[PDB]
This record gives C-alpha cells, sequence and structure tokens, in this order.
DNA sequence: AAAAAAAAAAAAAAAAAAAAAAAAAA
DNA sequence: TTTTTTTTTTTTTTTTTTTTTTTTTT
C-alpha cells in the first residue's frame, strides 16, 4: 500500500515535541499526561507558541497548512507516546483522544472566510445565537453479515451512513444487507451552534453574516447563546448528502416545505459525473469544525478552606 | 413583434388560437383537458417641440384672459368656487426648486388643502384635477394602503423573490 | 497565422498591437483623439501614462488595471481590437493576460536590475475594462448580444455568502491508498476508470475526498432596475450577477452601481431527476469591473496645526457648522462643544464615568431646530438621524427578529447601538411613547442595553450622545408658565440632559426684518471649511486626552459654591465635562482657567433661559 | 431483450376563529 | 378608578395520484 513520507516526518516531529519540550526542565506535556492519567481525562492541550519555537516554525507551519491530512499522524504519534509513558490511558473502564490547539497568533473575522483556507487551522470570533441538543454521532461502526454472521468492525464514516462492501470471508458473496450492532459501535457527542458577526465588525448598513460551527467531544455546551466566544479549529466543506443516495426512503429526494431561490437556480455550480451521484449534481457549503472554545465577552467551610492558598 | 404591448393598453390582437400541452405534473388528473394560448401576429392599438406647438402657445397668448379662462375651464360642470379654481392652477404649475450650497434645499412644490362641509362638490374637484396632469395618483382612505406602502417585500407569484 | 476555432481572433497580431499600444501611447494621442478643443497639452503629451502606471504597479506589486475603450480606440492600428473585443471578450482577455505576463519582463530588465521576478512568475495578472460602450438598461437586452461585453446600471438588493467551486478533484484508492488529482472541465468530472497502479489495478475501488480537493470563490448579486428609467404602470425587473476572485465582497446592499460584464444564458432542468431540459434559457451577466454611482498625510497634520494656531478657533467653527442659521450662536457654541466631548475614563474601583454631552432643544414651533440637527448629522463621523415619533419600542436598541430570506434567527441592533462613539440625533422627542422612553433611561444612565429574548441573554454598548429637538403644546411657549407644563416631558428625563436650550420667537421689527433680509438674499441669485471639520474632529477624538490641574480646582470649587449661594451635584459634573471638552478644542493636553470660564459662562447662560 | 419494482410530481394560503396583552375613557 | 374599548398574533404544510419515465433482474 502507498505510504506518505512527509506524514512520517510530522509524526516523528510531534513525538519529539511531546517528549522533549520540558521548558518552564519540568516535562510540562508529560506532566499533563500524568494529570490525565490520575484524573482520567480524554483530551490534551497543545499551545501554538510552545510549538512556535521548535524547528523555527517548520513543524508549526506544516501542521497549520494541512491540519486535515496531518491529524491522523499526530494521533498516531500521540498513541505511541501514551503507550510508552502511560499505558493506563490506553484503555477505558480505548479512549478516543482529542487534541486542542489555542493561542494562535492572528484571529480572523467571519467575513474573511474564503475557500482557499479549506483544511487549514484557524481561529475565529463571534457571538453565539443558537445551540442545539447534544446528539450521539456514529464514530466506529460494527456490522454482522446476514448469512455468514461474520462481524466487521471499525468501519469509518465521513458524512453519511456507510456499510461495508466485501464480506470478511471471500467465500461469501454479499454486497449489502448488513445489521448494525448498535451496542458494539462507538459513539461521540455532537452539537451544532450558529454564530454571527460582532457589533463592531458589522458595517454601518449590513445584514449580519452567519456560519455553522460544529462542536464535538468534550467541547459541548461550552458556548451559550448571547455570549461572545472565540473558536479555533479547521475550516471544512460539507456536501449535500440527500442526493448522495441515502439508504432510507425518508429523504424522498429532497422533500421541501419552502421555495428555493430562483436567482441561484443554475447559478450554484454543481459537479456531475460521479457514479454514486448518477445524473445528479453535488453541491457544497462552507462550515467550521471547532476543537477549542474560549469566551471573550457552597456554604461548606471544609471545602472552602481547601481551594484557597 | 415583441414589446408592442404594455400594461394598461386596450388593443385588438390577431393571432392563432392553439392548444397548450398541459403536460408535466397535474396533467394526469385532467386527462383530456388542455390549456390554450394565442400566438400573436398583429397589433392594433385603439388610441414635443415643433412649429405647431410653437404656434399654439402664441395663439393662446393672443386669445387673452389666460388666467381666468384657464381657471374657469377646469371642470365646467361645477358652478362657483372660482378662487379654488385659480389656486388649483397654481398647484398645477410648480415653483422654483433651487439647490443652495452647503446642503440647503428649498421646495417649489405646492401643498393645497381644501376643507369644508360635506356635499359641496368636494370629491369631483379633485378627481377632475387628476385628468390634467399625466403624473398623478388618486389615493383614498384605509380601503387600500398606497400612501405609505414603500415596502421592501413583494411576494410576486412568478418567482417568489422580494422586489 | 492560425486562428482560434470559431472566432477570427489571432494571438500573433494582437500581442504586437498591444505592446506597440503600451510603449507608444501617451496623453498626446488621447488628446488628439478626443480633440474637443480647450484640451491641455501642458507637458501631458509626453507623460507616458501607461508606462508610469506600469512601473508604479511593478514597484507596488499590485495587479489592477483600468484599461478604457475610448483610449483603446485612440490608436489607429489597435482600432481593430476595439470591435474585436466587444464580440469575443473571453479570448481577447486571455490574450490580455498573456501579454501582461511579459509586460513585467519588458520593463524589469531595461536597466538589468536585481528583481527576483520569481514571485512575478508565480503571480498572475488580469484587466478590468470599463466604459465599453453606451450604457443601456436591463429593459433593453435581446438574445442578439449573448457573450458580448455590455455596461449595465442598477440598484444592489442583496448578496450571497461565498460559494465554493471545485477546480481539482482528488480520488483515493481504498485498497492501495494511492492519490491522484483529476482536473474538471465545465463542471463535469471524468471519473477514473481503474487505479493507475498496474500492480494494484482493481476495478471500482475509487473514493472521493471532499476536503482534499481545491476550491475557488464565487458570489452572486441581485440587481433591480432604477426607478428613474421605469415607465408608468410597470414593475421593476431583476438580473443576477456573477462575481469571482478579488471582486467578491465589494458591492454593499442598497447601493447603486454601474458594472461591465459578459451577457450569458444557460439552460435549467425541467425535472430534477431526469436529464430533460426545457426550451427556455435563463439570462445573467458575469462581471469584470464594478463602479459605484483615516490615513491622514503629514501635510494635513501641518495644516491642522497652523489652523489650530488661529486666534479665535471657537467662533470660526461656531459659524461653520450652520452657515444658513442666522444668530443662534449660543446653541452652535454648545453643539460645537458637544461634538468633541469631555475625556472618557473607567478606573477599576469607581467604575466608568461618562464623557458624553446631551443637549435638548425646545421652544416655539416654527424655529429652525430640525435643520440644525440635520447639519450636525453630517459633520459627525458615525451617527443616526431618526425621529422619535413612532416605530418599535426597542427600535433604538436590539430587536430579535425572524430573518426574511431564511427561516432563521438574526440579532439586529438599533439606532443607539449603531451610534456608538458618536452623536445620535432624535427628532420629535415629545411623541416618543411612554414604554420606549424607559429604554433611553437605561441608555443615559448606564450606557448599556440588555436583551433577554428567545433564549438569548446579552448586553450591548451604547456610549452615545443624545441631541434632541421637541415641540410644545400650542402655538407658543408662554414664558409665564414654567417649562414643565409646556414640554410634556417627565422631570427626570428633562433633568438628566446636560444642556437645555429654549428657542424663543418674539415679534421684533429689527429681528424680523433682519431675518427676512438674509432669507430673501439667499433666495436671490447672484471662512467656511468644507471637510476640515471632520478631520479635526477625528484627530481630537482619537488621539487627544486632556487632564485636570489645580488651576481648574480653584475655580471649579468656588464657582459651584457660588452657584450654591438650587444647583444639584449634576451641575458640577456638567461643568467638568464642558470644560474638558473645551480643552480638547484649541488643541491642548491640559485644562486651564479659560476652559472652565467658558464652561461656567455657557452653563449659566443656559440658566438665564 | 424482457419482466417487476419504485419512486417524482406536489404546492399554498388566504380567511376566520380564539385569547392576551397594551391604550382608551363614565 | 374600573370599567369599557382596541391592535394582533400564530394559527397554516403529512398529503396524491395513476401515468410517464427510469433502474434493476431474471
Ligand atoms: N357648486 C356645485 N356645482 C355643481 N354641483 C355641485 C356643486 N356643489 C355640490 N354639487 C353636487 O354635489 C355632488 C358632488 O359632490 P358629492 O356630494 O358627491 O361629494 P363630496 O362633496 O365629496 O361629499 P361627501 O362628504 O358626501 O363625500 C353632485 O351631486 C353635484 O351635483
Ligand atoms: N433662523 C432661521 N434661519 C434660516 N431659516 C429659517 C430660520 N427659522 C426658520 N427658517 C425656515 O423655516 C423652516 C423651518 O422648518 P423646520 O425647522 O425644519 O421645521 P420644524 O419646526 O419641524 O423643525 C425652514 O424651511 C427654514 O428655511
Ligand atoms: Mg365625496
Ligand atoms: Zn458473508
Ligand atoms: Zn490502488
Amino acid at each position: 500500500k502507498v505510504d506518505d513520507v512527509t506524514g512520517e516526518k510530522v509524526r516523528e516531529a510531534f513525538e519529539q515535541f511531546l517528549e522533549d519540550f520540558s521548558v518552564q526542565v519540568e516535562k510540562v506535556y508529560r506532566a499533563q499526561i500524568e494529570f490525565m492519567k490520575i484524573y482520567d481525562l480524554n483530551t490534551i492541550y497543545i499551545d501554538y507558541q510552545h510549538l512556535s519555537m521548535r524547528e523555527n516554525g517548520a513543524l508549526a507551519m506544516a501542521i497549520s497548512e494541512q491540519y486535515y491530512r496531518f491529524l491522523p499522524f499526530l494521533q498516531k504519534g500521540l498513541r505511541r507516546v501514551v503507550r510508552k509513558y502511560a499505558p493506563e490511558l490506553l484503555n477505558t473502564s480505548e479512549r478516543v483522544f482529542q487534541i486542542s490547539f489555542f493561542n494562535l497568533p492572528t484571529v480572523h473575522r467571519i467575513r474573511d472566510i474564503r475557500s482557499e483556507k479549506i483544511g487549514s487551522l484557524l481561529s475565529i470570533s463571534g457571538t453565539v445565537t443558537r445551540t442545539s441538543e447534544v446528539r450521539p454521532e456514529l464514530y466506529k461502526a460494527s456490522f454482522t453479515c446476514d448469512m455468514c454472521r461474520a462481524i466487521v468492525d471499525n468501519v469509518e464514516q465521513s458524512f453519511k451512513y456507510t456499510e461495508p462492501t466485501f464480506c470478511p470471508n471471500p467465500s461469501c458473496e454479499n454486497r449489502a444487507f448488513w445489521t448494525l450492532n448498535v451496542t458494539r459501535s462507538r459513539f461521540l457527542d455532537w452539537q451544532k451552534v450558529r454564530i454571527q458577526e460582532n457589533a463592531n465588525e458589522i458595517p454601518t448598513g449590513s445584514m449580519p453574516r452567519t456560519l455553522d460551527v460544529i462542536l464535538r467531544g468534550d467541547s459541548v455546551e461550552r458556548a451559550k447563546p448571547g455570549d461572545r466566544c472565540k473558536f479555533t479549529g479547521v475550516e471544512i466543506v460539507v456536501p449535500d448528502v440527500t442526493q448522495l443516495g441515502l439508504p432510507g426512503v425518508k429523504p424522498s429526494s429532497t422533500l421541501d416545505t419552502r421555495g428555493i431561490s430562483k436567482t441561484t437556480e443554475g447559478l450554484n455550480s454543481g459537479v456531475t459525473g460521479l457514479r454514486s451521484l448518477g445524473v445528479r449534481d453535488l453541491t457544497y457549503k462552507i462550515s467550521f469544525l471547532a476543537c477549542h472554545v474560549i469566551s471573550i465577552g457552597e456554604r461548606d467551610q471544609e471545602v472552602f478552606l481547601n481551594s484557597l492558598s | 413583434l415583441v414589446r408592442s404591448l404594455s400594461p394598461g393598453d386596450i388593443v385588438d390582437v390577431t393571432g392563432i388560437f392553439l392548444p397548450a400541452p398541459y403536460t408535466g405534473f397535474k396533467a394526469l388528473k385532467a386527462g383530456l383537458l388542455t390549456e390554450t394560448y394565442l400566438e400573436a401576429q398583429f397589433v392594433r392599438q385603439h388610441k414635443s417641440l415643433t412649429s405647431d406647438v410653437e404656434e399654439r402657445v402664441m395663439e393662446l397668448i393672443t386669445s387673452g384672459d389666460v388666467y381666468n379662462r384657464l381657471a374657469k375651464s377646469i371642470a365646467p360642470e361645477i358652478y362657483g368656487n372660482l378662487d379654488v379654481k385659480k389656486a388649483l392652477l397654481l398647484l398645477l404649475v410648480g415653483g422654483v426648486d433651487k439647490r443652495v450650497g452647503d446642503g440647503m434645499k428649498i421646495r417649489g412644490d405646492i401643498n393645497v388643502c381644501l376643507m369644508g362641509d360635506p356635499g359641496v362638490a368636494k370629491s369631483q374637484l379633485l378627481k377632475a384635477i387628476c385628468k390634467i396632469s399625466p403624473r398623478g395618483v388618486y389615493t383614498t382612505g384605509k380601503g387600500s394602503s398606497g400612501v405609505g406602502l414603500t415596502a421592501a417585500v413583494m411576494k410576486d407569484p412568478v418567482t417568489d423573490e422580494m422586489i | 497565422l492560425r486562428i482560434i476555432w470559431g472566432t477570427n481572433v489571432s494571438i500573433q497580431e494582437c500581442t504586437t498591437n498591444f505592446r506597440n499600444f503600451l510603449m507608444s501611447f501617451k496623453y498626446k494621442f488621447r488628446k488628439i483623439l478626443d480633440e474637443r478643443e480647450e484640451f491641455i497639452n501642458n507637458t501631458t503629451d509626453e507623460e507616458l501614462y501607461y508606462i508610469k502606471q506600469l512601473n508604479e504597479m511593478r514597484e507596488l506589486g499590485t495587479s489592477n488595471l483600468n484599461l478604457d475603450a475610448r483610449n483603446l480606440l485612440a490608436y489607429k492600428q489597435t482600432e481593430d481590437l476595439y470591435h474585436q473585443l466587444l464580440n469575443y471578450p473571453q479570448e481577447v482577455i486571455s490574450i490580455m493576460d498573456q501579454t501582461i505576463k511579459d509586460c513585467m519582463v519588458s520593463l524589469i530588465v531595461d536597466n538589468n536590475l536585481d528583481y527576483d521576478l520569481d514571485e512575478i512568475e508565480t503571480k498572475f495578472y488580469k484587466v478590468r475594462p470599463y466604459n465599453v460602450g453606451s450604457c443601456k438598461g436591463m429593459r433593453e437586452l435581446n438574445p442578439n448580444d449573448i457573450d458580448k461585453l455590455i455596461n449595465l446600471k442598477g440598484l444592489v438588493l442583496r448578496s450571497t455568502p461565498v460559494i465554493p467551486d471545485m477546480k481539482v478533484a482528488f480520488f483515493k484508492c481504498n485498497v492501495c491508498d494511492h492519490t491522484m488529482a483529476v482536473e474538471i472541465d465545465r463542471g463535469v468530472i471524468q471519473e477514473p476508470a481503474r487505479c493507475e497502479r498496474i500492480d494494484c489495478n482493481e476495478p471500482n475501488s475509487m473514493s472521493l475526498i471532499h476536503n482534499r480537493c481545491s476550491f475557488a470563490d464565487k458570489q452572486v448579486i441581485k440587481l433591480q432596475e432604477t426607478p428613474d428609467f421605469v415607465p408608468d404602470g410597470q414593475t421593476p425587473h431583476s438580473i443576477s450577477l456573477c462575481v469571482y476572485d478579488e471582486l467578491v465582497d465589494s458591492c454593499r446592499a442598497g447601493d447603486r452601481i454601474e458594472v461591465t460584464g459578459t451577457f450569458r444564458s444557460i439552460p435549467i432542468r425541467a425535472n430534477s431527476r431526469q436529464r430533460v431540459l426545457k426550451s427556455l434559457y435563463k439570462t445573467y451577466v458575469d462581471v469584470v469591473h464594478v463602479k459605484k454611482v483615516r490615513q491622514i498625510t503629514d501635510q494635513d497634520l501641518a495644516k491642522i496645526r497652523e489652523v489650530a494656531a488661529r486666534e479665535d478657533l471657537y467662533s470660526l467653527l461656531a459659524r461653520s457648522i450652520a452657515p444658513s442659521i442666522y444668530e443662534l450662536e449660543d446653541v452652535k457654541k454648545g453643539i460645537l462643544l458637544q461634538l468633541f466631548g469631555g475625556t472618557n475614563k473607567t478606573f477599576t474601583k469607581g467604575g466608568r464615568y461618562r464623557g458624553d454631552i446631551n443637549i435638548l432643544l425646545c421652544g416655539d414651533p416654527s424655529t429652525s431646530k430640525s435643520q440644525i440637527l440635520q447639519y450636525v448629522h453630517k459633520i459627525t463621523p458615525r451617527g443616526v438621524y431618526t425621529s422619535g415619533k413612532g416605530s418599535s419600542a426597542v427600535g433604538l436598541t436590539a430587536y430579535i427578529t425572524r430573518d426574511v430570506d431564511t427561516k432563521q434567527l438574526v440579532l439586529e441592533s438599533g439606532a443607539l447601538v449603531l451610534s456608538d462613539g458618536g452623536v445620535c440625533c432624535i427628532d420629535e422627542f415629545d411623541k416618543m411613547s411612554d414604554s420606549t422612553r424607559s429604554v433611553l433611561h437605561e441608555v443615559m444612565e448606564q450606557q448599556t442595553i440588555s436583551i433577554a429574548k428567545a433564549g438569548i441573554i446579552t448586553t450591548l454598548n451604547a456610549r452615545s450622545s443624545i441631541l434632541a429637538s421637541a415641540n410644545p403644546i400650542g402655538s407658543r411657549y408662554n414664558p409665564n408658565l414654567p417649562v414643565t407644563e409646556n414640554i410634556d416631558l417627565p422631570p427626570p428625563l428633562l433633568s438628566r440632559f446636560d444642556l437645555v436650550y429654549l428657542v424663543l420667537d418674539k415679534v421684533d421689527e429689527k429681528n424680523d426684518r433682519e431675518l427676512a433680509k438674509h432669507l430673501t438674499n439667499l433666495y436671490l441669485e447672484d471662512v467656511l471649511p468644507v471637510e476640515f471639520l471632520t478631520m479635526y474632529i477625528s484627530y481630537a477624538k482619537e488621539h487627544i486626552h486632556p487632564i485636570i490641574t489645580e488651576a481648574a480646582k480653584t475655580e471649579l470649587v468656588r464657582a459651584y459654591v457660588g452657584m450654591r449661594k438650587t444647583a444639584t451635584t449634576r451641575q458640577l459634573e456638567s461643568m467638568i465635562r464642558l470644560a474638558e471638552a473645551h480643552a480638547k478644542m484649541k488643541l491642548k493636553n491640559v485644562v486651564e482657567l479659560e476652559d472652565v470660564q467658558e464652561a461656567v459662562r455657557l452653563i449659566r447662560s443656559a440658566i438665564k433661559d
């Protein structure tokens, strides 16, 4: 199978950064991993300024430009570091880990969002105006063949319900008709929040621009409506899954209650040709995926005496 | 032949009367019912500075008594209220609109209000003045809202977008 | 020799004609072309207009051109391109960019300097032609000029967010994990058949990676036909505009713009599922140039200083703000002091202390207060002029409203929030409703507005200044009755205003004749800076912060005590603000006796009325 | 080459009834 | 002062029909 060479260099560089930084010699990141081991946490925090001094930014800029393609190698290196220094954090009561970046040099507004930063690591600021429920998202799927009863596991899903194609045994011939084992599958927390532009960035006469920010994992409910929050994460693009052939008849080929814009009828450039689409046209829109959130806008004596210095 | 017809015209249009296919949705319920249309081929509408109009004004000047006659000929059915007819003439013409420097502006338009008891020919006088000037609108009470309808939303059925 | 298929355009002659045009053209040929008499040839004939712009662009590094059509027609040999561009814009523009590619090299190596030219090689250039032809409205567009450059005019209604457009697809193999990029042409993606790797070579093993592709930016604009050109009994028409690359996010909503672009028509599908199309195309335009309808230089600083060195700066800008208004110099003094405002401070322990001046004008009904308010509206940088007669009870603050275009929620600020850091003018103060009045009460007391609706709880910032104008009950303000009965305003609301002025109109022969005289002189057809005030105001408001010295202490304490020989403590904090605002004028960095004397004189002349 | 099955195609909206507020007066 | 008066504010879509035209599937 074809492998990458730059990804390997980023993976070893991240391991060296985690093992060697130690600048306060305190082993600050090893201190954090020990704190996670004792407190049973599932997320790590990496500062950009700390990384901004090793390799003269060669690693930092490489991570920033292509965060989307380098995240799998960063997690792979983190797994090896955890195994080497704290095996207890390798299994649960495996913990799906998360990496949280913060303290980026420059901040962006919502009106600086262009398609040429898709996949890059950014930080944005805005006022929250709507939050949704904490729904469970399917992370690692598990199925059973209807006839063989063979078990498949760890079937990655990107944006739609994806079942496996080839049975584990080549003796079996089966293209479909699987049964999700909802008990064995891994799930994660999911939340969608709507944000708009700040009162100062809004021009004299303007209808405010909006965006969809996705919070996942331990970052749920940390943004409340009406507050002013600074998000940081990766800028992604989300397709329309309805015309990507969803299994159920419930989608019913884009059932609608309101009338779409006639102005952008045929003006929105949709790509065709793919076999999954058929003769349909796939469309895209820009959303944000956030990994770290910050905000920028007990009468018991015994417990009280504990907190104070 | 395109652009020969405009809204508000009484015309006599000739053409071929043809059946529309009515296909697509809601065709099944009709079955054998069809739409129709007329392919147009001819138009007959029922109804400037030149020496002619240069001489018309001179003729009217030589006629004399321009003020009184102009006021009087306005709505000859109604007898009396001659001063009102003088004032409606001044309203028909417009005063000077001078744009003073540094942002100051002065209006030349006329604001005439006519009060009085009911049944004095209140509402023929007005309608009649609307005939004289092409640029004029007769707006009435709360039956329709047109005086302040400077709305920015228009749910036009053709496209369902705001105008 | 060879010609691009379909058209008659050939690159060979076009490139040579364009280089001859650029190195040859001057204002000499331009003024020979137009030759409208009274045409200046004072050294302009040899200025080499194109080469100087080319060099200044090279040294700046920006890629923006403003090639005109009349200037392109000026040269005799390149006259062919004038009629060769109107009919084939795309290919001619492609030649345009290709020639500009080496227009850089033609000038960088004339003296053989050490410019890298590598960043020039990487970057690309384009052109923005304008004034292509006679401007025609959207109401006259036939199918006879599809794919031809036109110039349109219209009102901007709305804009859409940035739209991604795929350029380079990206396919990965689910077996051998091999990555290959496939370019797309006109939207259609040619699917890879089987993995290129001969060893892997498996049928139907392709997966699309959406977030590893390459995208470009699009924007769509909506225009409306201008009300002037529409005839009677008609409804305005609409046109959609396509904007790409650097021109995205240029046209604000509600503006009126004239654009240049290529007319185009595309088909739209009849049925969503089937391949079938219907025999009626949609028409739009792809735009290439758009036109509509801080950073002060050191010379500006010098002229500001020398003007500030004037003996009497107070009276000059007293008369400049309202040239039309005759007399009423005292209210203009107060407004001039208000437009600067005392210094603002927020220390940790005590908290924020206000630095805005509030002024209320009231009196007989046919004075000129509304014109005064509309005068101060323009001078101030950021402000809003809305009457208080009606509208929503929170119309000056945030109002959570349902979005019209989308069934979503939008938080829209009001007029007090939109006048943050400036002067907000309220007209018809007496008609403002009893329920909305309380809103202003929290604005003039804490300078913040809190909204708690639809699950949103938040606070905004007002920090503005209120200048208001009111009218009494009746045709006159009789002096015998006190202020309270006539103005119909709550005593606290009137009290919290920093300065209150009474405008009186008495039948005086001298005053009446003098007023009528200059009014008629203005109607008769036969020391006021234009924009110096705005820059001086910005300089004083954004850089200058005065302080207080004991010289102000000695006068202020004894002045307040002497006024207390029914002056509330509000009076002293009003004197301090006015004195510190006067100190910001006659540019200084500290207060002295003159400022406090002027402030007390103003606040006692206010008491006299 | 000839069968059995499965969706698209909706669109639309005024006109009336009931309940709670925020301005008017014997 | 406690009575009458007044604007006004969501209320709306869950359903349909047999052709006609597409994809799978012996
Ligand atoms: N001076 C007049 N000359 C001729 N007819 C008159 C005159 N004054 C009143 N009329 C009559 O009054 C009528 C026209 O006015 P009308 O009473 O219809 O409307 P109005 O004055 O607006 O009153 P209302 O309040 O009833 O609407 C006609 O019957 C007309 O004959
Ligand atoms: N002192 C004055 N100087 C110049 N014009 C005046 C003066 N006083 C009154 N006017 C005239 O009277 C009119 C005043 O109207 P305005 O003050 O805007 O109405 P309002 O009384 O509603 O504020 C203006 O058209 C103005 O020309
Ligand atoms: Mg009548
Ligand atoms: Zn199987
Ligand atoms: Zn392969």
